[PDB]
């Protein structure tokens, strides 16, 4: 028994063919079943023939006889079709509003999340259907993870390297950082987790969270977790205030956050979004908000543990250590604050582990990776006077494995990322401290509409090179060895660049470069939030993955001083306001 | 015929609605008692010394 | 006697050999091994006689700690009848994962947790054995 997702009318009918089984009123469920292949509807009891040994389950071919559901063949003389008169039989049939169109729900429910229009409609429907789409997408992802085959340790050559025998009849996952496995120990009659693992092509190179002496017999799977039904909206109803409500300004502020005073007062005058370009002081923004409002209790939330720990770092240099706490569910994270103190003034936790509690301000950092699922639970677990969304829509969101067709724009990353791409951001960091003048001017015109300003001058150590090379593909990545050879030739003539960090949009390209060049290697997706003095970037392809404007933003904005960019795409190479170099 | 084929189905439909009302009520009460029993066990365990 | 001792089979056999040596019919200290109803009665009579020598604190449910979801309970996994001797449960589930409605019904009914979580009682108004309040 629940509320119709389209109508809010009380109803006890839920679509049993859909993986989420959301509630649907009589008219809504009728239209949803007659328009698609979705025919299994669930009530307090299932709409399934009760005859012994019968399989008729379609909603339109059953009748209520006596106190049960029967097909036409096994029905008693006295029976009535539950599917008739433009409504489906169920509770509260008198109270029913219906909807003019169920096309959006039909599309979201019956899709497979392979088309870009699926995410577009997921982020552009009404709030309740946005929630439905988020839950359905997450459930589809978790189910798709189970379709992958189990890899078992068949041989242990050495440490940090392994041999995996894969299950027959099932596909193998793409081996990269986005697929975190989990080992299991073989016991007498059960299995025990032995930590979370990741694999890479070697023989396979494994980087597990916790080290061991793992031997033959242990196996790995992608751990799935139950997807819980969401009630709270992705965004609370926006209200703007004429004065400061429930908040009490501190009268002494240092020059560290004096630039943020105007933005701090804006937060306290409405129920707010911030777009923060790379190396601008996003944490520098957020921690001073605690200082600007010292009597306020603030919850710190983020999708991943690594980003959560980043917020814990800057609070250490500014905030009281007894007034903070790190919430950890029963990985190694920040372990200097007291653990699991919900009632403390400052709350540090991940989105998926947020406790049911209230606070004056809730700040959600690195809004880019967030999805509507993570947005809703924040509102469901936290009821706050002010909500601050801080991040950057021009940087990478969470990966969308199921998506193959089309490219995802920043407006569709989630409901928050929808806002600043149409109506603009409430606050913005217009001063970039990390990148030199060449890099910032390249990205300012690229995605920030020439609004990002340089703090550093031109470094004269930023170069670009156009080189197609040769593209080679393994099972789940791409390799461009000639581009790596160019880096090696560049390194010999410029030995000072051997302190640089190699970056590429492909894990396999990093692996080849790591052995050939000896530089530290990071993927663009994994490099968000980090800053390096020198970086060498190989695009390695001209695909949409490597040519993504958000990805090209993150890759080249990791440089403190200088960067070298070897381009395969002419478009991004011409957009680089860099010093062009010739191929040797 | 047809009027005696109709007004005797409104009784069975009403009976079906009441019966599945009752079954839903029972299924909610079951969840309530399950939660009560489990929380009682968990709160009396915490005195165990 | 030791407080933790609950199996007095050897003492029962010792007493039977001491006083009823030439009683031809066989004697089963634990009535779980008896052959039928008549043998159950026959051995329960001797257990009735022999159970008046052993301390009263050793008769009752035999409780045992089990782990579920990482949380330890203290649950009953047997019994020590004055008449029927020692009986052990066959379907004891150690290191379980979830408790269904049946298991929640079972664990909420036995006196194990209720007695183990309560405080000690000494009631001077009655001669009957008092376990807990
Ligand atoms: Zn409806
Ligand atoms: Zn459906
Ligand atoms: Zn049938
Ligand atoms: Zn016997």
């Amino acid at each position: 028994v629940g509320a119709c997702v389209l109508c809010n009318s009380q109803t006890s009918l839920r679509c049993g063919a859909c993986i989420r089984r959301p509630f649907l009123c009589c008219k809504c469920c009728y239209d949803h079943v007659i328009s698609t292949s979705h025919k299994l509807v669930l009530s307090v009891n299932p709409y399934v023939c009760n005859a012994p040994g019968c399989d008729v389950t379609d909603v339109t071919q059953l009748y209520l006889g006596g106190m049960s559901y029967y097909c036409k063949s096994h029905k008693p003389p006295i029976s009535f079709p539950l599917c008739a008169n433009g409504q489906v039989f169920g509770l509260y049939k008198n109270t029913c509003v219906g909807s003019d169109n169920v096309t959006d729900f039909n599309a979201i429910a019956t899709c497979d999340w392979t088309n870009a229009g699926d995410y577009i409609l997921a982020n552009t429907c009404t709030e309740r259907l946005k929630l439905f789409a988020a839950e359905t997408l997450k459930a589809t992802e978790e189910t798709f993870k189970l379709s992958y085959g189990i890899a078992t340790v068949r041989e242990v050559l050495s440490d940090r390297e392994l041999h995996l025998s894969w299950e027959v009849g099932k596909p193998r996952p793409p081996l990269n950082r986005n697929y975190v496995f989990t080992g299991y120990r073989v016991t007498k009659n059960s299995k025990v987790q032995i930590g979370e693992y990741t694999f890479e092509k070697g023989a396979v190179v494994y980087r597990g969270t916790t080290t061991y002496k793992l031997n033959v017999g242990d196996y790995f799977v992608l751990t799935s977790h139950t997807v819980m039904p969401l009630s709270a909206p992705t965004l609370v109803p926006q209200e703007h205030y004429v004065r400061i409500t429930g908040l009490y300004p501190t009268l002494n502020i240092s020059d560290e956050f004096s630039s943020n005073v105007a933005n701090y007062q804006k937060v306290g005058m409405q129920k707010s979004t911030l777009q923060g370009p790379p190396g601008t002081g996003k944490s520098h923004f957020a921690i001073g908000l605690a200082l600007y409002y010292p009597s306020a209790r603030i919850v710190y939330t983020a999708c991943s543990h690594a980003a959560v720990d980043a917020l814990c770092e800057k609070a250490l240099k500014y905030l009281p250590i007894d007034k903070c706490s790190r919430i950890i569910p029963a990985v190694e994270c920040f372990d200097k604050f007291k653990v699991n103190s919900t009632l403390e003034q400052y709350v540090f936790c991940t989105v998926n582990a947020l406790p049911e509690t209230t606070a004056d301000i809730v700040v959600f950092d690195e809004i880019s990776m967030a999805t509507n699922y993570d947005l809703s639970v924040v509102n469901a677990r936290l009821r706050a006077k002010h909500y601050v969304y801080i991040g950057d829509p021009a940087q990478l969101p969470a990966p969308r494995t199921l998506l193959t067709k089309g490219t995802l724009e920043p407006e569709y990353f989630n409901s928050v990322c929808r806002l600043m791409k149409t109506i603009g951001p409430d606050m913005f960091l217009g001063t970039c401290r990390r990148c030199p003048a060449e890099i910032v001017d390249t990205v300012s015109a690229l995605v920030y509409d020439n609004k990002l300003k340089a703090h550093k001058d031109k470094s004269a150590q930023c170069f670009k090179m156009f080189y197609k090379g040769v593209i080679t593909h393994d099972v789940s990545s791409a390799i461009n060895r000639p581009q790596i050879g160019v880096v090696r030739e560049f390194l010999t003539r410029n030995p000072a660049w051997r302190k640089a960090v190699f970056i590429s949009p492909y894990n396999s390209q990093n692996a080849v470069a790591s052995k050939i060049l000896g530089l530290p290697t990071q993927t663009v997706d994994s490099s968000q939030g980090s800053e390096y003095d020198y970086v060498i970037f190989t695009q390695t392809t001209e695909t949409a993955h490597s040519c993504n404007v958000n990805r090209f933003n993150v890759a080249i904005t990791r440089a403190k001083v200088g960067i070298l960019c070897i381009m395969s795409d002419r478009d991004l190479y011409d957009k680089l306001q860099f010093t062009s170099l010739e191929i040797p | 015929r047809d009027a005696a084929m109709q007004r005797k189905l409104e009784k069975m439909a009403d009976q079906a609605m009441t019966q599945m009302y009752k079954q839903a009520r029972s299924e909610d009460k079951r969840a309530k008692v399950t939660s009560a029993m489990q929380t009682m066990l968990f709160t009396m365990l915490r005195k165990l010394d | 006697w030791d407080l933790l001792k609950y199996d007095f089979t050897e003492e029962r056999l010792k007493l039977f050999d001491r006083y009823f040596k030439y009683w031809d019919q066989t004697y089963h200290p634990n009535c779980v091994n008896c052959l039928d109803d008549r043998c159950i009665l026959h051995c329960a009579n001797f257990n009735v006689l022999f159970s008046t020598v052993f301390p009263p604190t050793s008769f009752g449910p035999l409780v045992r700690k089990i782990f579920v979801d990482g949380v330890p309970f203290v649950v009953s996994t047997g019994y020590h009848f004055r008449e029927l001797g020692v009986v052990h449960n066959q379907d004891v589930n150690l290191h379980s994962s979830r408790l269904s409605f049946k298991e929640l019904l079972v664990y909420a009914a036995d006196p194990a947790m209720h007695a183990a979580s309560g405080n000690l009682l000494l009631d001077k108004r009655t001669t009957c054995f008092s376990v807990a309040a």
